[PDB]
C-alpha cells in the first residue's frame, strides 16, 4: 500500500479526533534532538511505513525491513516513494506517536510487542518482550488499517511473559 | 521542597566556593548537554530528584509518580511547583547529577537500582555511584551517579 | 478593431439589454469565483490542519512539544465547451429590410445580428440555469433526450454522496409524510463547524402549494423554516420557486466553505469571430458557452424527491 | 478593460472578449451589491 | 526587522486572513478586558462601600456625623502557557516547490510557511473557544486524556459556586421537565441590583432541535425567552447553538459587573523567535498562547445538564 | 502600533508582537463594532 | 595537523574536488560507488542512466 493514497468527486466533511489518519504526522510529540536516518527499503517486500525496521545489509547496500522486537533497529516514521527512501528513528531515542497494529481491540495503558511484520501486538502472546511499549490510546480502524498510540522507551532489562 | 521559600532576618555568609553544590535545591545536572532531551509531565506526590514512572489510568491524560523497577521511566530533575509540573530525562538518554539515595550504604563503585520509591539502592542495573552518600538534612542522602540506562 | 468588425460593435452596444441569470439567486456572493479555462479539467486541492496532542505546558527547561499535522485533498472538476449557431441578415442589407420602426422579414423571420444575438443569448443563459440547477442538459419538458455529459460535472440536484431522501407514491399527497422525511433528511445532514450559516430551500410549485397549506394558525412553510433555523443558528432561511424541478425539495447552506461555484470565466454566452457570408444577404454567426464548476462537500445537500408513480 | 468603460476602445478579438467576461463579472457583482433579500 | 526575519514577515502580512474567535459572541464588549502577563498568578482587588447608619440632618449645630464604611475583596486568577510546533518548508526552498497555482508537496504534505502558521493559528483558535466555553481542555470526541489544568481556572460550564440543575435520564425527552429545571435554577439565579442586564443562554444541537417543538401555537423557546425577561428586566435574551456542548444549557447575563473575562493579551496565537532549521528543506516553527481569565460573582450562571444514562 | 498601518515599521521581535497583540485588539474592537445581534 | 582539521576554504576546495571525481565518475559510467570493486552502490531512480549503461 502507500501512505498518501486519488482524485475526488466531492471534498471530504469540530477540531477533536482529526488526527486518524493513516498519512498523519507520526510523531505525537516531537523534539529537536531527534536523531532521524535515510535507509533503502525494499519496493517489493514489505512497506514499512509506521513499522519496526531492522537493519539488512545486502551485497549492494544497506536495507531496512519489516522486522520483530528481537532484532529492530528503529521505527520507521515516514517513507518517500518517489526515492523508495525510508526515514528512521533508532530504538536509542524516545517515541511516542501512531503505530500500525494488528489488534483492533486494544485498551489504554497495555502492554506491547512488535511482531515478524513490524506490527503493534498484545505482549501476552507468549514471546519474550524485550522493549518498552505502552498503549497510550485505544486502537482505531481507519476503513481498513489499525492504528493506536504508543510510547517507547529503550529496551527492557529482562525479558517479560 | 525543592525551593522552601522563608524569610530571614539575617544574611546567611556564603564566601566559599568549595562543598557549595550539594544541596537539594540544586536542580538540573553537573554535566549537561545541549542535545539532552527533556519532557514536561504531570506528576503526583514529590518524585524530586528521583526516578519516575509514568501511570495511566472523568479520564486524565497519564502522569508520572516516584517509582522504578519494570516500571521505570525516567528520572526527575528538575520540577515546578506553580504549574505542577516536572522535567524528566527520560531513560533512553545518559544523566550524571546527584540522586536521593535509600541509605549511607552507597559507596562508590557501587552499583545502584532505582527501587519502588524511586531512589538509589545498592543491588538489572540502572546506575553507578560516583561519590559517598552525603545526609542533605534528616533522613535526605544524595549520592552522585552517571545512569546509562538499564544494564 | 470597432472600426472594422460591426458585428463586434454591434454586440459590445447591445451586450447590456441581456438580463442577469437567474441563477445568481441561489448562491452567495462569496460563495462564487470565476477560473480560466474554456475545455479541460482542473485540480483542487484543499489543505486542513489537525492536533496530533494536547498543548505541551511551557515551565523551566523542556525540548519535546507537542506537534500539529497538516493533510490534503484533491478533486478534479471537469468544463464542457458548447457551441450554438444562428441566421442572421447581413450588415449591409439593413438599409432594404429597416421597415416602420422596425426591422427584420416577418416573413422570413430575419433579424438584424443585434436583436438575434441578444435573444440567442438570452436562450442560452436560460439553459445554463437549467444545466446548473439540475445538472442536466435538455430542451424537453419532459426532460429526456439528455445530452450526454462528461464525469465530474454534477448540479445541485444530482450531485453524489449528498443526503437523497424519496417520498413514496402512496403518500405523494401527504404533507406530513414528506415533512417527515425532511426531518430524517436535515438530521442526517453534516455541516460541523460551519453550522452557523444562511440556509437556502428550492421547490416546485405543487411543492409551494401544498406548503402553503395550513399545517396539521400555522403553516407548513413556518414549519419548515423554524426546524432549519433549529440547525442552522437560527439564520436566515430563504425559500424560492422554480418552474425546472419536478417534485423535488432542494435545502443547502449558502457557505463558501462547503459549497463553491468555480464556473470558466467563459461560462456565459460568447460571440465568435467566424462568421459566415456569401452572396446572399443571410449570414450565420457562433456563440460560444462553457458548462461545468460545481464544488460541494459530502453530505451538505439534502434532495428530496417525491415519487408520483 | 470593460465594455462599461466609454473609453475603453479594444485593439483585437481577444481583449474584446476579455472586456465581455470582465463586464459580465462586474454585472454580477452589481447584481449582488443591488440584491436585498 | 522585516529585512531580516522573513518569517516575521510573512506571519505580519498573513496575520489578517485568520477569522475572529466565535468566544467573542458570548460576552459583551465591556466584558472583556486585556491583562499584560504570560504565565503566573495576577490578584484583583474589588473595593466596595457601606452605610453605617441613617444620614445625619444638617440643622443647628452639630459635630456627630453618620460614617460610611469600606470593605474589600482579593480574588487571585491563574493564567497558563501553552505551545505548539508545526513543520514546513524553507524559504529558500519554497521556488522549488511552487507548481502550477498551488505551492508545496502533495505528497509530503509540505505547506508554506505562511499557510502553516494560518491552519495552525485556526486550530489554536478553535481549541481556545473550546476551553473557553468549556473550561477542560481536549482533543478527543469522547472528551479523554484531558489536560490536568490548575486551580482557579475556570470555564463557563464548570465555574464552581453556581446554579447546577440536573435533569435525570427517565426525563431526558421531556420538555416539561426540563423547562421546570429552567424555572427551578432561574428562580435561585441571583442577580441583586443588576437584574437590568442583557441575557445569554447557550444551548446544544439537541435541545435547539427540542426547544422549536410547539408549546404543551407557541414555542418552548417563546416560552424560555419570556421566562427569562420576567426576570431580566425584559432586556435582551440572546440565544446561541454551539456543537462543543452536549446535552448543557448555559444561561448567564452579559453584565460586566458580574461576569469579566480579562484574559492575557498574548492568550491569542503568537509566533516564536525560534525557528529549528537543518541542512534538508523542512523547519520547524513554534505558537505560542495563554489560557485563563474568566472571572464570575457567585450564584450567576445557571447550568443544567441532562444526563443520559 | 499596529500591524493594520503601511507606515509602521518595527524594529525587533518584542515590537513586532506588541503589534500583533494591538492588531488583535483592533479586530476584536471592530467586530463588536460591527456586530448587530 | 596532530587532529587532521583545516581551515573551511581549504576544506571546501578539497571536498569540491572530491565531489567533481565522484560526479564525473557517475556521468561516465552512469554508477555512483566509492570502491575500486564497484561493489555497494548507491540505488538510484529509474531514468537515470549514463554512456556506458
Amino acid at each position: 500500500y502507500s501512505k498518501s493514497m486519488i482524485e475526488n468527486k466531492v471534498f471530504s466533511s469540530c477540531f477533536k479526533s482529526k488526527n486518524e489518519r493513516v498519512d498523519a504526522y507520526s510523531f505525537a510529540c516531537s523534539s529537536y534532538t531527534d536523531k532521524i536516518e535515510e535507509y533503502l527499503y525494499d519496493p517489493a517486500n514489505s512497506f514499512p511505513y509506521k513499522r519496526g525496521v531492522k537493519l539488512v545489509p545486502k551485497e549492494n547496500s544497506i536495507y531496512v525491513e519489516v522486522g520483530a522486537d528481537t532484532d529492530m533497529y528503529g521505527i520507521c516514521v515516514d517513507v518517500c516513494e518517489f526515492s523508495c527512501t525510508a526515514y528512521v528513528l533508532p530504538i536509542t531515542n524516545n517515541f511516542e506517536g501512531y503505530l500500525v497494529t494488528r489488534n483492533p481491540s486494544i485498551k489504554i495503558g497495555e502492554i506491547l510487542d512488535i511482531n515478524n511484520n513490524g506490527v503493534i501486538i498484545k505482549a501476552g502472546g507468549g514471546p519474550p518482550t524485550a522493549i518498552n511499549i505502552y498503549a497510550l490510546s485505544d486502537s482505531f480502524t481507519i476503513n481498513s488499517i489499525n492504528l493506536i498510540k504508543v510510547a517507547i522507551f529503550g529496551n527492557r532489562g529482562l525479558e517479560k511473559t | 521542597m525543592k525551593n522552601p521559600q522563608h524569610d530571614a532576618s539575617l544574611l546567611s555568609n556564603s564566601n566559599e566556593f568549595r562543598d557549595k553544590n550539594v544541596e537539594f535545591f540544586a536542580s538540573g545536572g553537573t554535566r549537561t548537554s545541549k542535545f539532552d532531551k527533556l519532557e514536561n509531565h504531570p506528576f503526583l506526590g514529590y518524585p524530586y530528584k528521583r526516578g519516575v514512572k509514568r501511570v495511566i489510568q472523568s479520564h486524565y491524560e497519564p502522569h508520572v509518580e516516584a517509582g522504578g523497577g519494570e516500571d521505570l521511566y525516567g528520572i526527575c530533575i528538575d520540577i515546578d511547583e506553580f504549574s505542577k509540573t516536572a522535567t524528566i530525562v527520560p531513560i533512553t538518554n545518559n544523566f550524571e547529577g546527584y540522586l536521593v539515595a535509600k541509605d549511607s550504604t552507597v559507596k562508590v563503585k557501587d552499583k545502584l537500582i532505582f527501587n519502588k520509591d524511586g531512589a538509589l539502592e545498592k543491588v538489572t542495573i540502572n546506575a553507578t555511584a560516583l561519590t559517598d552518600a552525603k545526609q542533605i538534612s534528616n533522613e535526605v542522602y544524595l549520592v552522585k551517579v552517571a545512569v546509562f540506562g538499564n544494564k | 478593431l470597432f472600426d472594422e468588425n460591426y458585428y463586434a460593435k454591434a454586440v459590445a452596444n447591445i451586450i447590456g439589454e441581456v438580463k442577469d441569470p437567474i441563477m445568481y439567486k441561489w448562491f452567495s456572493p462569496d460563495q462564487i469565483e470565476d477560473v480560466d479555462l474554456q475545455m479541460g479539467y482542473q485540480k483542487t486541492v484543499k489543505w486542513d490542519a489537525f492536533l496530533n496532542a494536547n498543548p505541551t505546558t511551557i515551565a523551566n527547561e523542556v525540548n519535546t512539544i507537542s506537534t500539529i499535522g497538516f493533510s490534503s485533498e484533491v478533486v478534479r472538476l471537469n468544463y464542457l465547451k458548447l457551441q450554438y449557431k444562428f441566421r442572421h441578415l447581413k450588415q449591409t442589407s439593413e438599409k432594404f429590410y429597416t421597415s416602420d420602426s422596425y426591422i427584420g422579414d416577418i416573413n422570413n423571420n430575419l433579424l438584424p445580428f443585434a436583436q438575434a444575438y441578444k435573444l440567442a443569448s438570452s436562450e442560452i443563459i436560460k439553459l445554463i440555469n437549467h444545466f446548473v440547477l439540475t445538472g442536466t442538459v435538455s430542451i424537453q419538458k419532459d426532460g429526456k433526450n439528455q445530452k450526454r455529459l462528461l464525469p465530474n460535472m454534477y448540479g445541485l440536484l444530482n450531485m453524489p454522496e449528498q443526503i437523497k431522501e424519496e417520498v413514496a407514491s402512496g403518500d405523494k399527497d401527504k404533507m406530513d409524510k414528506i415533512f417527515e422525511k425532511i426531518e430524517a433528511g436535515l438530521s442526517k445532514l453534516e455541516l460541523g463547524d460551519e453550522f452557523s450559516t444562511p440556509m437556502m430551500v428550492i421547490v416546485d410549485p405543487a411543492t409551494s402549494l401544498k406548503l402553503v397549506k395550513p399545517y396539521a394558525c400555522e403553516k407548513w412553510e413556518d414549519v419548515l423554516i423554524q426546524t432549519i433555523k433549529a440547525i442552522n443558528n437560527r439564520e436566515d432561511v430563504y425559500i424560492e420557486t422554480s418552474n425546472l424541478l419536478k417534485h423535488k425539495i432542494l435545502i443547502y447552506p449558502l457557505n463558501s466553505e462547503l459549497i463553491k461555484f468555480k464556473p470558466s470565466k467563459y461560462m456565459l454566452p460568447t460571440p465568435n469571430e467566424q462568421v459566415d457570408k456569401d452572396s446572399t444577404d443571410v449570414a450565420h454567426s457562433y456563440i460560444d458557452f462553457v458548462l461545468g464548476g460545481l464544488l460541494a462537500t459530502r453530505k451538505t445537500i439534502l434532495q428530496v424527491n417525491i415519487k408520483q408513480s | 478593460a470593460s465594455l462599461l468603460d466609454s473609453n475603453f476602445v479594444p485593439i483585437n478579438f481577444t481583449e474584446f472578449v476579455q472586456a465581455i467576461s470582465n463586464t459580465y463579472k462586474q454585472r454580477r457583482i452589481q447584481f449582488y451589491e443591488n440584491l436585498k433579500r
